[PDB]
RNA sequence: GGGUAGCGGAGAAAUUCCAAUCGAACUUGGAGAUAGCUGGUUCUCUCCGAAAUAGCUUUAGGGCUAGCCUCGAGGUAAAGAGUCAUGGAGGUAGAGCACUGUUUGGACUAGCGAAUUCAGAUAAACUCCGAAUGCCAUGUACUUAUACUCGGGAGUCAGACUGCGAGUGAUAAGAUCCGUAGUCGAAAGGGAAACAGCCCAGACCACCAGUUAAGGUCCCCAAAUAUAUGUUAAGUGGAAAAGGAUGUGGGGUUGCUUAGACAACCAGGAUGUUGGCUUAGAAGCAGCCACCAUUGAAAGAGUGCGUAAUAGCUCACUGGUCGAGUGACCCCGCGCCGAAAAUGUACCGGGGCUAAACAUAUUACCGAAACUGUGGAUGAACCU
RNA sequence: AUAGGCCCAGGCGACUGUUUAGCAAAAACACAGGUCUCUGCAAAACCGUAAGGUGACGUAUAGGGGCUGACGCCUGCCCGGU
RNA sequence: UCCUAAGGUAGCGAAAUUCCUUGUCGGGUAAGUUCCGACCCGCACGAAAGGCGCAACGAUCUGGGCACUGUCUCAACGAGAGACUCGGUGAAAUUAUAGUACCUGUGAAGAUGCAGGUUACCCGCGACAGGACGGAAAGACCCCGUGGAGCUUUACUGCAACC
RNA sequence: UGGGGCGGUCGCCUCCUAAAGAGUAACGGAGGCGCCCAAAGGUUCCCUCAGAAUGGAUGGAAAUCAUUCGCAGAGUGUAAAGGCACAAGGGAGCUUGACUGCGAGACUGACAAGUCGAGCAGGGACGAAAGUCGGGCUUAGUGAUCCGGUGGUUCCGCAUGGAAGGGCCAUCGCUCAACGGAUAAAAGCUACCCCGGGGAUAACAGGCUUAUCUCCCCCAAGAGUCCACAUCGACGGGGAGGUUUGGCACCUCGAUGUCGGCUCGUCGCAUCCUGGGGCUGUAGUCGGUCCCAAGGGUUGGGCUGUUCGCCCAUUAAAGCGGCACG
RNA sequence: CUGGUAGUUAUGGCGAGAAGGUCACACCCGUUCCCAUCCCGAACACGGUAGUUAAGCUUCUCUGCGCCAAUGGUAGUUGGGGGCUUCCCCCUGCGAGAGUAGGUCGCUGCCGGG
């Protein structure tokens, strides 16, 4: 998941104070993963979690991803000093505040849903919980 | 490594130069702006680069014309 | 997205030089790159400084700047000085065939055995090239004088030592992994199951043959092996049981494909991987008979087997894709050659018949008399050997069947003389 | 015994030699060369007391003007500071999708797919909205002591850490660069074991007087082996995460039970029938399709072990003996594992502690150069 | 008591000689030989303001300067630029 | 065929020259990143700043042998001169005052001297060097100063000399 | 100037950072300027844009025409921001105010400079008056002094009349771009080097940090002849250590000797051998993996200055690290 | 009652449904004249009034859109104090945006005519 184009190539890192602005309720499916803490979540982590939870269900039901990696971050190589401008972009990240629902699923029974969400939550750097509509 | 940035312009010190309810003398500058962010009112003139100035002696009043706009006047 | 590349080649007295550029274009198309132009030069010797000569460099630069390319790919291995010169002359990025194959292998390496192999191959390839690459920073001309305080060494020694060190660590991890791998072969070696291995060129049809055989003669036949045209599809070896209708057991293994003009830093990885084929009991050489160039392929195939170190193993040359050819009959056996189509029941029947004929040849006739109350041996005979006829006698069961020497020795008490 | 003399001589050439001196000898003079650099600069007490910033600079460890200190003198329609009331300018935090970018799932679609709609997201350089604070004025309100102008004399232009708001960096650094407040600098005293910058608090002098602050009250070591109600068993307290777990306490739901529950003990656990197919077999228990009926309290076309198939063992289920509870889930408190480094215990200052630990509430005392008591010295302003 | 250790093979410099008094003895300098160039005699060149000198009490088979460095085989193409 | 003033000839070549490089093959050794002989993809040889050879010569540099041995395995004994004790004579570098332990910590971030602990009767003589960031020499490296000196040139401005 | 060098930059304008007044730094994130216009200036009068649907020859999705919807989705010389539909946008008529002398009072500001300005006088342009006009919707489009050139002038003019020469007013001559401009005029080497200073600032070691590094784990798709967990384990996730490659510049420049070896060791345990054990894809033999365990032990040579490494021959074994790389 | 002309943050607007009149207003008829069209008496200008409320205009009714808008809660935050510091918690004062109860089919002034 990468944006097709951006207005600017560099951006401030921001902060993560407060509860999530919107998206704190299950709105499309029956089950969801909710963030209990705040964290940067990259697109590799999203992809790994999605593949795990989709493979467990054998391509049955539906999955909604409720977060997008809009923000970019940069870096500097080993051996360069401080200064001489900002570094080059590396990846894309989504800042997720506490209370945000980040994955929803539908179309499967209790056991399959809960086990798929448990398998997905182990790929993520944030502390999660499972909620039902 | 190079930045290719680093330029800026000198600040121009815009905004309100006198207070609401203050007594002011003729010719005093009341407000500096780009465009008519505030309009000239009674006894107030608009300069060539949009500067608002007092034309007489009196007290400054910032007022609200029709819903979306503002103006400033000077009353003896 | 997709990068625009160019491919550059010299005749170099190669016998074909055309299939080489074709497969180079195919390899580029397997790395999310597309060929927007090729340059060839018919020079019998390679230029020492730029690999193509002075004028060809300008021609290549003009074509790249007209076609808007981002990288140049050279058909042969380059030299560090050649790379420096070409990069300075072209003001672009330069890459060679070895780098391309390493790039193909790196992103298809899933199991960490392959990942570590590609990692060590990449570091070995880049180790000689760092000299002039790092000299630009190192050759700062002005650094100092005598100091009475310092490292007692020159920077070149220090960075040489640093780059030398990590190679040993990576190779050590490789060796530990291979030693751990030898543990999982203990059961196979302790027993004496015959092993037959499929080898050949890429996209020959090895995986399809294995999948057909597994579907025909396996218990857990749902265990299939991936198949596709693409490129190096299988990067790992697989082992499966095959049990024949006459109650015989063997193990079938599948390995990776290779291509011509193979790097020497990666042939070590292939030699590590083909260690199962090295200790095989039978070899099956799959050849794409449809392709006109198939003949050339066969030769280069043996070359690879000559380098990894597998020899003196009986080989049956199987010619796949018989259905794609008109006016041909199959399956057919001629000497040690088989003509057949992998996606056929009858072709697989013929191939497995040939395999059974070749491997098992010491199964001779023998007659046994198993007493009734002292039974539980007829079950062993029926589940470990193929029977012909049995009789219900008053004193017991009189069986006749064809068996192996181990069964004869184990059942030596029940034999009856004639 | 003689010749070549320093803007010079000699050199089979090394910057080699020209009186222990040579990329340009020695001596005297110009001469006290110049040194925006380092070092040094000698008696006492009283009052006040900084800066480490802006701009320009062949400027960057130098200077100049301004800012900040001190001394003297002036003038008032009292101009300085705090709070209160009132009026304004201004788009940050938050929020939102009305514009602009980024973006998810449907319906519909010009033709897999542009638009329209439905629902749902996101923003330093988006805004239909929009604070708290801070800022500018007015007042006759209440309190409080400066403010300004002119002149003489300066020093300063390396700052540091801590809290809060940002950038850079890796949402590293006792990092770097700004904004805002504090302390150090230039500040002693008490507490943090020791410990510029943290917490408390500003030393005029003397006393073998009192009360308090932060921090404390078992011994080192001054003061509680204090009071009440609970928690913890790790020395947790006195170091460390994702994950893992019948530790332990407090709540809230729910099933069965003295017409007998749960656990053990006794007995039964059968018949068509080896259900059909497949297999050399397949008899409940390799595998596929079915899962009925009878007696009876119940008893599976079988829960597991066992044979090669059997055989054999066991369970589901029912009756019998004793007669009190028993089994599922949710929330909260404190604990457990994960947990490894180099001279010597060495991750409470020590001894030691099961409270001398933790939670809630309460009350005495100790504790400073703070404040008070008594006696001295001294500056300013204003009065007699 | 005093009185050569020897052999095989390679780089460099032909050789004897000279050198950084007091850190470097050499593969560096010199060298015999080669070649280019200047100079008709009050020679060119060099010292000196000059006078006066060296060259030389010499006269192109002589004298000054540059480069190479015994000897053997050799020393190719370019006169656009300076 | 394009361009150039013209496109490196002979000879030699992993070299006092080769980055990759311990190039590849062979010799020599049980084992040879050095050495010798070949090869030629000469990063970046080359013809009087001479190319390639060469008998004799060298306190030159490099590799291998015979002989020889305390160089070594691995050290032992003996002689003399100092050291050591006694009589005579008698300095120096250095030095803020000193009744001058160890461990863990703290601190301008590496403590004899600060904290908490652990050891420790007073004064010497012969030895050894872990510390006193030991002594000696206002760091030669590095940076700075609108410091200096020697040298270069198609830097600037000059001067001699010559035409 | 996160040592100096290399690279980049040096003056002016617009936005973000900037914390809702103004101001505010970094070799922080983004873009422009060194002009143009004789109308694209002044005034008087008039009126309104982009796009879409529909209907029609060449004509086509889009050229011209007609109706309807249409708050600006257009335009505004040019970058951006703030403005503007009572136009500051678009047409037409007449014009030269893109005037001369000034200027109460303010903004900005160390200075030098920069910005706004009602109103007064002279003489005008356009309008029937009222009235507007000292360039352009606003904010960039620029360079001090000294020295020279040109035009004007009821100024001076070394005994006197003139003249030569000056003064005053207007204007011209700078990539003086290192843009407050040292001179009218200026590039390099020092390993032959010297003096004054600095831990204000680099090279060794110490300190902080832990991206990288070494080690240990969580989930479990897969491999393992069936079989996630004998042995391994992808995509992702979490820590410990302080030996690597780095970052910072806190002690030391009135000196903290810097690689390898030799001599002499001592400590940690993440254990190379030996001792005890659990699991095994443990029949036996030979092994694999994990737990306890630091008592002792842990080789001689060839090549290379080497550490490392490769090779020869052994051994029960030929451990890995700290101590100023002891 | 109507014509003209002002003020007032759309509670005043958009949309829909009807009534009315040459007293005023307008549409309408014409182009000799002043004046006009990059062409057109459409508009502008002028000269009259056969027909008309069809439209503008005036009056009345609708909440469909639009606009206005509480209360309580929540976010944020000045000051004071703590943690286990990607951040969080407590006390005091201030206090949104969104959403909603509800409001709205205007209200005031001067002049000339009926
Ligand atoms: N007509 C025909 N096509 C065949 C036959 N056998 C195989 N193919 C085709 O050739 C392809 C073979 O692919 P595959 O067997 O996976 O190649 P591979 O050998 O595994 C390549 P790798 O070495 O990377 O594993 C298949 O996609 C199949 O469609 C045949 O007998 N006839
Ligand atoms: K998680
Ligand atoms: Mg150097
Ligand atoms: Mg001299
Ligand atoms: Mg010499
Ligand atoms: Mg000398
Ligand atoms: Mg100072
Ligand atoms: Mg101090
Ligand atoms: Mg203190
Ligand atoms: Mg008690
Ligand atoms: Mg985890
Ligand atoms: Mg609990
Ligand atoms: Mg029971
Ligand atoms: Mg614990
Ligand atoms: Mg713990
Ligand atoms: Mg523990
Ligand atoms: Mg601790
Ligand atoms: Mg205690
Ligand atoms: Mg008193
Ligand atoms: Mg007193
Ligand atoms: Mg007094
Ligand atoms: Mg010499
Ligand atoms: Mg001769
Ligand atoms: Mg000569
Ligand atoms: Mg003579
Ligand atoms: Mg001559
Ligand atoms: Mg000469
Ligand atoms: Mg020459
Ligand atoms: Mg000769
Ligand atoms: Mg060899
Ligand atoms: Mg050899
Ligand atoms: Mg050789
Ligand atoms: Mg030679
Ligand atoms: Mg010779
Ligand atoms: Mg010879
Ligand atoms: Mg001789
Ligand atoms: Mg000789
Ligand atoms: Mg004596
Ligand atoms: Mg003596
Ligand atoms: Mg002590
Ligand atoms: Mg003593
Ligand atoms: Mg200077
Ligand atoms: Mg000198
Ligand atoms: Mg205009
Ligand atoms: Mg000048
Ligand atoms: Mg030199
Ligand atoms: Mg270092
Ligand atoms: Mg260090
Ligand atoms: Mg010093
Ligand atoms: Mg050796
Ligand atoms: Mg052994
Ligand atoms: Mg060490």
């Amino acid at each position: 998941l990468v944006p097709k184009r951006v207005k600017y190539r560099r951006e401030f890192r921001g902060n993560m104070r407060g509860r999530a602005k919107g998206g704190t309720e299950v709105a499309f499916g029956e089950y969801g993963l909710q963030a209990v803490e705040a964290s940067w979540i990259t697109n590799r982590q999203i992809e790994a979690a999605r593949i795990a939870m989709t493979r467990y269900m054998k391509r049955g039901g539906k999955v909604w991803i409720k977060i997008f990696p809009h923000k970019s971050y940069t870096s500097k190589p080993i051996g360069v000093r401080m200064g001489k401008g900002k570094g080059a972009p590396e990846g894309w990240v989504s800042p997720v505040k506490r209370g945000k629902i980040m994955f929803e699923i539908a179309g499967v029974p209790e056991d399959v849903a809960r086990e798929a969400l448990r398998l997905a939550a182990h790929k993520l750097p944030v502390k999660t919980k499972i909620v039902k509509r | 490594g190079s930045t290719s940035n680093g330029r800026d312009s000198e600040s121009k010190r815009l905004g309100a130069k006198r207070a609401d309810g203050q007594f002011v003398t003729g010719g005093s500058i009341l407000y500096r702006q780009r465009g008519t962010k505030i309009y000239p009112g009674t006894n107030v003139g608009r300069g060539g680069d949009d500067t608002l100035f007092a034309k007489t002696d009196g007290v400054v009043r910032f007022e609200r014309m029709g819903r979306d706009k503002k103006k400033v006047s000077v009353y003896p | 997205m997709e990068k625009k590349v160019l491919i550059v080649g010299i005749s170099q007295k190669q016998k074909d030089f055309d299939y080489s550029m074709e497969e180079l274009a195919n390899l580029a198309a397997a790395n999310n790159m597309e060929v927007v132009g090729e340059i060839r030069q018919n020079i019998d010797r390679e230029n020492r400084a730029t690999y193509v000569g002075k004028g060809k460099v300008d021609e290549i630069k003009g074509l790249a700047e007209m076609q808007d390319a981002r990288l140049i790919i050279f058909n042969d291995e380059l030299s560090p000085s050649q790379i420096r010169n070409l990069e300075e002359a072209l003001e672009l990025d330069v890459m060679d065939r070895t780098g391309l194959i390493l790039a193909i292998f790196a992103n298809r390496a899933k199991t960490k055995e392959a990942q570590l192999q590609v990692q060590i191959a990449k570091l070995q390839y880049e180790l000689p090239r760092i000299f002039g690459q790092g000299e630009d920073m190192d050759q700062q001309s002005g650094k100092g004088g005598l100091s009475n305080r310092g490292s007692g060494e020159k920077k070149i020694e220090t960075d040489r030592r640093t780059i030398k060190h990590q190679i040993r660590h990576l190779q050590k991890e490789l060796d530990m992994l291979v030693d751990d791998r030898e543990v999982r072969r203990r059961k196979r070696k302790k027993n004496e199951i015959p092993v037959v291995s499929l080898v050949g060129y890429t996209n020959a049809g090895k995986s399809t043959t294995m999948n057909g055989l597994v579907r025909a003669y396996s218990e857990t036949a749902d265990k299939q092996v991936f198949e596709k045209d693409m490129l190096f599809a299988t990067l790992e070896t697989s082992v499966r049981e095959i049990v024949l209708p006459d109650n015989k057991q063997f193990l079938l293994t599948d390995t990776v494909g290779f291509v011509s003009k193979l790097p020497h830093q990666l042939v070590k990885a292939f030699r590590s991987t083909l260690e199962e084929a090295r200790d095989a009991d039978l070899l099956i050489h799959v050849v794409d008979y449809s392709d006109p160039h198939y003949k050339t392929m066969m030769k280069t195939t043996e070359e690879t087997l000559k380098v990894v170190g597998v020899e003196d193993v009986p080989v049956i040359y199987a010619y796949n894709k018989a259905d794609l050819l008109e006016d041909e009959m199959y399956p057919k056996q001629t000497g040690n050659t088989i003509i057949f189509s992998a996606r056929e029941e009858e072709s697989l029947e013929f191939l497995t018949e040939v395999i059974r004929k070749e491997l098992f040849a010491s199964y001779e006739k023998a007659t046994f008399l198993i007493p009734f109350e002292a039974g539980q041996v007829v079950a062993y005979l029926n589940e470990h050997a193929d029977i012909l006829e049995t009789e219900y006698l008053e004193n017991g069961t009189q069986i006749v069947a064809e068996v192996s020497p181990a069964d004869l020795q184990k059942l030596a008490e029940y034999q009856v003389a004639e």
